[PDB]
């Protein structure tokens, strides 16, 4: 069980997870008594939502589902219809409608396409949510992959003197399916974890929907960078140090001349 | 309140009436009423029954409509002085009544 | 009750999509989630042999010590190798390189000094240009035809910082005189996991044709091929990672706003900037 559940998570963090169904059943099918709260620490893909009593497009996570019904930012309705419409701050809901409008066109700022879906609630003097970007590999590239951006804003929302405080909780899944000729059939890819904080004397002109959006942006940059830095020339690490093209007989003498000259160095200091 | 599922609420309930003042006079009247019917039922087994009586005109028909301002404010210390009237009484009741029953001369006489 | 025959297939997709390093152990915690070595041999013995004959999985002969590959053109399926150099049949456990009892083998063995002159020279700058980059090339006169099979196995596993990376590529000289074959696949499996997921996994896989001189000629003319095919694709890598950081990001995530400066989050807020102009 606990034991199990290690191995899991090791299973997991090296088990490709572009199979994360079919992982997951053979998850369950192999230890179907740990298939308790196994998307609790799996992570999930995105999933689609239209509303259809509105008639556009939303997302389905995990705050948004009752049960089983899923919360309709477009008519705030639970999906299956039912009775049980728990739902949170109308204000706020409002709210979450312009927040997530301006995420929209934020992603359509730097993404154009994807469903943006910060599903929050009202707990007591602060809150928390979920940003959720759904944009896979597009059909106009052969490269694809598939973004999700799973991010979770906790406002930890104080009263005296305008202040509240923020935690961001991070990961975006995308594959890099470029199976171009001169890539051949080159496929990486994956997700990131990081978290930050913050103390925020909030005014009226920066609400906190601004701090989202400023501080998710930078950290979507932080990531960026580290993957475009770290992870490329890692892997290029591997690669030129397992599989060169460099000529040896040469770089012996060279780098021996090279600590004759640390040896002058020496001889000097 | 739980049917409307606005967020999260801060109402508090706060329940009281007016008749409450009124209620506390009344109640003064149960008890005197009360104590007073078992004053005359008690007065039997001879002073103590003119006492009772004299104390619950006194105190009784100077109720004034009843109003509790007047209740308490001064009809407070009238019953206060109605409990001097009873609280006496039933005190030399209570000395010589045990002086003189704790002298039976037998079982009998006891009886 | 669920069947345990679904787990044989679980447990069996574990063993064959596992990248190389991240196997054994992870396999024993599959173990540690089966609790029983008896159900996880039921179908992990050929998962074992398959998965090994594929991986290029290095084993070594003490009466050689060449490392050749587990492969299929020395494997007799009873556990049992053969060497591509020297014929040897000799048995060869598999979760370690307990090999015993050679047995040199016979067959038409023209093929074997065509290729150990041809391993030769591509071993030599395979040694002297790649630092794991070792190679074997098994041979076998099937079907008229001698198969020169070059087998590159390249890795440096030590996750310490959670990364394991490995080359593979079979490239078959099909020597099918007089106008031969070059044909050839590669294989990429590099994995890092400290924070981040990576994953990557490529290949390329080509074939052409010419006709058979000597030799010499016909070794130098595969390997030279093949090598530089491969520095030219080691290139392109590295090309694509450029295309990456420009095209890529940009195509998925991009860096700048449309004005490509600066957001107002306040602007958004308010103001309705001309939404209603054209």
């Amino acid at each position: 069980s606990d034991q199990q559940l290690d191995c899991a998570l090791d299973l997991m963090r090296r088990l490709p997870p572009q199979q994360i169904e079919k992982n997951l059943s053979d998850l369950i099918d192999l230890v179907p008594s740990l298939c308790e709260d196994l998307l609790s620490s799996v992570d999930q893909p995105l999933k689609i939502a239209r509303d259809k009593v509105v008639g556009k497009d939303y997302l389905l996570c995990d705050y948004n589902r009752d049960g089983d019904s899923y919360r309709s930012p477009w008519s705030n309705k639970y999906d299956p219809p039912l009775e049980d419409g728990a739902m949170p701050s109308a204000r706020l809901r409002k709210l979450e409608v312009e927040a997530n409008n301006a995420f929209d066109q934020y992603r359509d700022l730097y993404f154009e396409g994807g469903v943006s879906s910060v599903y929050l609630w009202d707990l007591d003097h602060g809150f928390a949510g979920v940003i959720l970007i759904k944009k896979a590999g597009d059909g106009s590239k052969k490269i694809k992959g598939c973004w999700d951006s799973i991010h979770v804003v906790e406002v930890q929302e104080k009263s005296s003197g305008r202040t509240a405080h923020y935690k961001l909780t991070s990961t975006v899944m995308l594959w890099l399916q470029t199976n171009k000729s001169g890539s051949g059939t080159m496929n990486l890819g994956g997700s990131l974890t990081r978290q930050m904080e913050k103390d925020e004397t909030v005014s009226d002109c920066s609400p906190h929907i601004a701090n989202i959006g400023r501080l998710v942006e930078d950290m979507e940059n932080k990531i960026r960078s580290t993957l475009n830095e770290i992870y490329f020339g890692k892997t290029k690490d591997i690669v030129n140090g397992l599989r060169s093209v460099q000529t040896f007989a040469d770089k012996s003498k060279q780098e021996a001349l090279k600590n004759d000259l640390v040896e002058a160095l020496k001889r000097k200091q | 309140v739980k049917r409307k599922r606005e967020e999260n609420l801060k109402m508090v309930w706060r329940i009281n009436p007016a008749h409450r003042k009124l209620q506390a006079r009344l109640d003064q009247m149960r008890k005197f009423r009360r104590q007073h019917e078992q004053l005359r039922a008690v007065i039997v087994r001879a002073n103590a029954i003119e006492e009772v009586n004299l104390a619950y005109e006194n105190v009784k028909e100077v109720d004034g409509l009843d109003v509790s301002k007047e209740g308490t404010e001064a009809w407070e210390a009238a019953m206060k002085r109605y409990d001097e009237r009873i609280d006496r009484v039933e005190t030399r009741i209570t000395a010589r009544l045990r002086d003189q029953l704790g002298t039976a001369k037998n079982a009998n006489e006891m009886f | 009750r669920v069947s345990d025959e679904e787990k044989v297939r679980i447990a069996a997709k574990f063993i064959t999509h596992a990248p190389p390093g991240e196997f054994n152990e992870v396999f024993n915690d599959v173990r540690l989630l089966l609790n029983n070595d008896n159900l996880l041999r039921e179908g992990a013995a050929h998962a074992f042999a398959q998965y090994n004959m594929d991986q290029f999985t290095p084993v070594k002969i003490e009466g050689y010590e060449d490392q050749v590959l587990i492969t299929e053109h020395g494997d007799l399926g009873n556990s049992r190798f053969l060497d591509p150099r020297n014929k040897i049949s000799f048995k060869f456990d598999h979760l370690r390189k307990e090999a015993s009892d050679p047995q040199p083998e016979e067959v038409d063995g023209s093929l074997k000094s065509w290729r150990e002159s041809c391993d030769s020279a591509l071993r030599a700058y395979v040694k002297d240009h790649y630092s794991n980059g070792f190679c074997t090339v098994y041979a076998k006169n099937i079907d008229g035809q001698q198969t020169i099979i070059a087998c590159i196995e390249s890795h440096q596993f030590q996750p310490k910082n959670f990364w394991n990376g490995r080359w593979r590529s079979e490239w078959k000289f099909t020597i099918t005189p007089p106008t031969a074959q070059v044909v050839g696949v590669l294989k990429i499996q590099v994995h890092y996991y400290e924070d981040g997921n990576v994953q990557l996994v490529s290949h390329k896989d080509v074939q052409d044709s010419v006709t058979v001189s000597n030799e010499a000629q016909t070794a130098k003319e595969f390997i030279k091929i093949i090598e530089h095919a491969e520095n030219e694709y080691q290139t392109a890598i590295s090309e694509n990672y450029q295309t990456m950081s420009d095209t890529t990001f940009k195509a998925l995530r991009r860096q700048l706003p449309v004005t490509r400066t600066k957001i107002d989050w306040n602007k958004i807020l308010s103001y309705k900037i001309g939404k209603e102009m054209q």
